[PDB]
């Protein structure tokens, strides 16, 4: 409750609607009423058309009523999308990522059922290299360009988490 | 007489700012002519570099 | 590239208050065109063709492109300002010793008002009128009181 | 607990530093005159 | 070492009491730019310069640009003088003497 | 970290304890000074009571003031030196508009500290060790000679100190000091007989003691009642400091117990 | 960085040139240039003889590339040279041992490889029985005497560790 989500709806209206190219938003662990909320305001500026193919955002959405697969998945999915935008499309792509950090818990919540003896905080052991590579996927390469926004939690304002 | 004499030194020591205009303009042509031949350098050797790039 | 080194207090002390922002913004740019100078070399390095020879499979086109350079005419500018700052500094170096000229008359003047006040007689063969000769703000003014003591009483 | 505002090191132990470091530097300047 | 020994020193006593002047002018003295690492001898120059009272007349804001034109003038006439600390690895009394000259003759002409 | 928190603890209930201790002396030394202060006062009040039955007005046109401040060497009081500090600059600016060549005198360190950076060029002398000890009369006497043995022929003089109106409220108050022109050349003292220039200059420096040492007696149980009152908020405000990092200690080291719990449990859970 | 090694140094030097009594020193998982720099200083201050084996002084060293185990023993190792100095000769011996804290923290770094649940702070369960058969045999008996002076490493200067 400190403005992670108002400061990326800031960002989206202050950015998106300016920009040239594509743009996906992952919703990953995060309020269904803001997705909807999300949805129809895009529907309603115009930026989502419903009637003809002069859409600019693409979706993504597993939210925090979904398992945890999904939670540590909808996240790759939304990078997918966004690849293809910048691979095949060549394409500036904008990333929005809301929220990031549920991908790392949602790997939590399956990692003592993996088997794995935890780490630090009761996380997976694998918490970096999972990360990494989940995040070096979503970069500029020289094929085209992605600018990533990711709001991300901080448990119990621990920075140090 | 001693303010006079100063006077005098200061007079004998004006030449100063016409050496520092003369030192300017000599260095501002020189400073042009080398950015210009460092352009044309450049300009020929990156497409010749495009060339052999592609 | 002959450059004439400056003293840059002697700069100083030689600039009237109406063009001080000129001489420095003048001692601002010698120091940036010193610098830039400093900061790119003499003559670009021609490039040899050699790995534009043997590495371009394209016809005669790196070929042309060294002709073309080899024979241009790269505009050197002209001074067009350094003439007229000779003539200014000939014109002022007339003024100066003009006013030098003059500068040493006041001299000769005060050299020969203090060999005067040098041999003055001892104040004790000296009348009044001497005195009055010497330091004639010691004379009374018998015009303005033309009456004895010939000055007020309380100067007295 | 003696002692323990300059050894927390904070503003407050910074500045009473500083204050014996004055104080003393102005008497060993004092003293060292006088000798 | 002959440099930074007293450098150390006054530095630690600018630290008991944050003299002052000359410790703030030794520590605006350290700061440096990112990418631009200094030669040990024109290191060597500065320090002595801001450890012999040459900086004390100025304002600590002005201190960094002077370093600036201070080096610029040191590698642009000077090459002797960096060259001789380069080579015999310390100052001799008569280098001592002579960047003490530069120095003082540049700070006048600062 | 918890060493981090124990020591800030440790270091704001020793900071709390001398604020508290501190706001004892001040209380003891505010009862002593508000005593004195009753003599003190009818004392310097009756010594104003001439310019005020005869209604000196002092000059509109002189050129040379002299502006005294009074204050201590002693901070932790709260505005009473700001007070002085503010009003002795206004007044400054506010004559050297009008041409007037005003000099400064500042009983205490505070002030003098103070005003010396922006106002030197106007200064006469300044006087230390003013707070430690209660001022006395020889206090004044010392001060009223050193502003008489100065040849600082000043035409008109105002004395800038904290009026005591109660234990929570002081106001800065000014007080003027007449030379022997102005108190000589009035027509309201042609009723004074037996009056002559030098009588007129002994009294004026009788008086000009009685001021200072009037002032010095208000000042000092306004600055006793503002350090009480200041050290009164400063133990308010580190026990409050000390209650919130109790709470932040607690919290720390129950998680710290914790976290060396799941360390043993885990290393145990791998065997 | 607070003058372990520079005071006991000073000491190696004040008392054991002041000495005629065999000292040992023992280096347990230090720095190995530390090592050379003491070999090299009792080489030149003549209290270790290269020709004419006059010396005074025994030398046991495993440093930090050590594995666990060696860093161990090491202490032993100079221990039981001084202990022999002491007990097969009755000489009054001098006993140097830096840093003895690395003995313990040997130990840790293998009790979990032993089977052996953690203590407090990642301690062996052995600690104090550990520290007290090594500590319990450097001691003056009535055979012999033994100084023994040893650098104490106190992590992170807790001193409750
Ligand atoms: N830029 C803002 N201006 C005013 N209030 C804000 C701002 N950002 C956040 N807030 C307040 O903080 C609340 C939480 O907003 P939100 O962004 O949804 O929290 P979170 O950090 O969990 O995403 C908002 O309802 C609002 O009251
Ligand atoms: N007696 C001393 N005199 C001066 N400096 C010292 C002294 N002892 C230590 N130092 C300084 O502290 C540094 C740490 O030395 P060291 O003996 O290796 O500490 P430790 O072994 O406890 O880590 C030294 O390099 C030195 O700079
Ligand atoms: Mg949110
Ligand atoms: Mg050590």
């Amino acid at each position: 409750g400190v403005g992670k989500t108002v400061l990326i709806m800031e960002l989206i209206n202050n950015v998106a609607k300016a920009h040239g190219g594509y743009s996906v938003f992952a919703g990953v662990g995060e309020r269904t009423r803001e997705g909807n909320d999300l949805y129809h305001e895009m529907i309603e500026s115009g930026v989502i058309n419903l009637k003809d193919a002069t859409s600019k955002v693409a979706l993504v959405y597993g939210q925090m009523n979904e398992p945890p697969g999904a939670r540590a998945r909808v996240a790759l999915t939304g990078l997918t999308v966004a690849e293809y935008f910048r691979d095949q499309e060549g394409q500036d792509v904008l990333l929005f990522i809301d929220n990031i950090f549920r991908f790392t818990q949602a790997g939590s919540e399956v990692s003592a059922l993996l088997g794995r003896i935890p780490s630090a905080v009761g996380y997976q052991p694998t918490l970096a290299t999972d990360m990494g590579t989940m995040q070096e996927r979503i970069t500029t390469t020289k094929k085209g360009s992605i600018t990533s926004v990711q709001a991300i939690y901080v448990p119990a304002d621990d920075l140090t988490d | 007489i001693d303010t006079e004499k100063s006077q005098q030194a200061l007079v004998q020591k004006r030449h100063y700012l016409f050496d520092v205009q003369r030192n300017n303009i000599a260095m501002a042509l020189e400073v042009t002519y080398r950015e210009r031949l460092y352009r044309v350098y450049k300009e020929v050797k990156n497409r010749l570099d495009y060339h052999i790039s592609v | 590239l002959a450059l004439k080194t400056i003293d840059w207090v002697a700069f100083a002390e030689i600039i009237p208050q109406n063009q001080k922002a000129i001489a420095s913004s003048l001692k601002s740019w010698n120091e940036t065109l010193t610098s830039r100078l400093a900061a790119l070399p003499e003559n670009p390095p021609a490039i040899d063709w050699a790995y534009y020879k043997a590495n371009v499979a394209k016809a005669g086109l790196v070929d042309d492109f060294e002709k073309k350079f080899n024979a241009l005419k790269v505009p050197v500018p002209e001074d067009k300002y350094t003439a007229q700052v000779d003539a200014e500094e000939k014109e002022d170096v007339k003024s100066c010793a003009e006013w030098v000229s003059l500068s040493k008359a006041r001299i000769v003047e005060y050299e020969k008002e203090m060999e005067k006040m040098k041999n003055l007689i001892p104040f004790d063969q000296m009348t009044i009128e001497d005195l009055n000769e010497a330091f004639p703000e010691t004379k009374l003014d018998k015009k303005k009181y033309p009456y004895w003591p010939h000055q007020p009483i309380e100067n007295l | 607990g003696a002692g323990s505002i300059r050894e927390a090191g904070g503003a407050f132990g910074k500045r009473e530093q500083a204050e014996e470091e004055r104080y003393f530097r102005a008497q060993s300047r004092e003293q060292l005159a006088a000798l | 070492k002959q440099v930074a020994g007293t450098m150390k020193l006054e530095l630690a006593q600018y630290r008991e009491v944050a003299l002052l002047s000359r410790g703030v002018r030794l520590t605006e003295l350290l700061k440096q730019g990112q990418y631009s690492p200094m030669a040990i001898e024109e290191q060597v120059a500065v320090i002595y310069a801001g450890v012999r009272g040459y900086l004390d007349k100025l304002e600590p804001s002005k201190i960094t640009k002077f370093e600036n034109a201070f080096l610029s003038h040191v590698v642009s006439q000077h090459q002797a003088l960096l060259g001789t600390i380069r080579a015999d690895g310390k100052i001799s009394e008569q280098s001592d003497a002579k960047l003490k000259e530069i120095v003082t003759n540049f700070l006048a002409g600062f | 970290t918890l060493k981090d928190i124990t020591r800030r603890l440790k270091s704001i209930k020793n900071i709390q304890k001398i604020t508290k201790s501190m706001k004892m002396v001040a209380a003891a030394k505010y009862a002593r000074a508000e005593r004195e202060l009753k003599p003190a006062r009818i004392y310097g009040l009756g010594s104003l009571a001439l310019y005020e039955k005869a209604d000196i007005k002092g000059p509109e046109d002189k050129k040379k003031h002299l502006l005294i401040g009074v204050s201590s060497d002693r901070g932790l009081c709260g505005a009473i030196h700001s007070s002085i500090a503010k009003q002795m600059k206004s007044e400054v600016a506010t004559l050297t508009a009008a041409g007037k060549e005003v000099m400064l005198v500042g009983i205490g360190d505070k002030i003098r500290g103070i005003l010396y950076r922006t106002h030197s060029d106007q200064f006469l002398v300044a006087f230390k060790e003013v707070g430690r000890k209660p001022p006395t009369f020889g206090d004044a006497s010392v001060i009223a000679l050193e502003l008489l043995n100065s040849g600082y022929e000043f035409d008109e003089g105002s004395i800038i100190f904290n009026k005591f109106r109660s234990v929570i409220s002081y106001k800065t108050e000014e007080k003027p000091i007449f030379s022997l022109n102005t108190v000589a050349s009035a027509d309201s003292m042609s009723i004074y007989d037996d009056i002559d220039a030098d009588v007129l200059q002994n009294y004026q420096e009788y008086n000009l003691a009685n001021i200072i040492y009037y002032s010095l007696k208000e000042s000092t149980t306004s600055e006793q009642s503002a350090r009480m009152t200041a050290m009164d908020n400063a133990s308010k405000n580190a026990s409050e400091m000390i209650d919130k990092l109790t709470l932040t200690f607690n919290r720390t080291r129950q998680a710290v117990i914790t976290k060396e719990l799941i360390e043993i449990i885990s290393g145990a859970a791998a065997l």
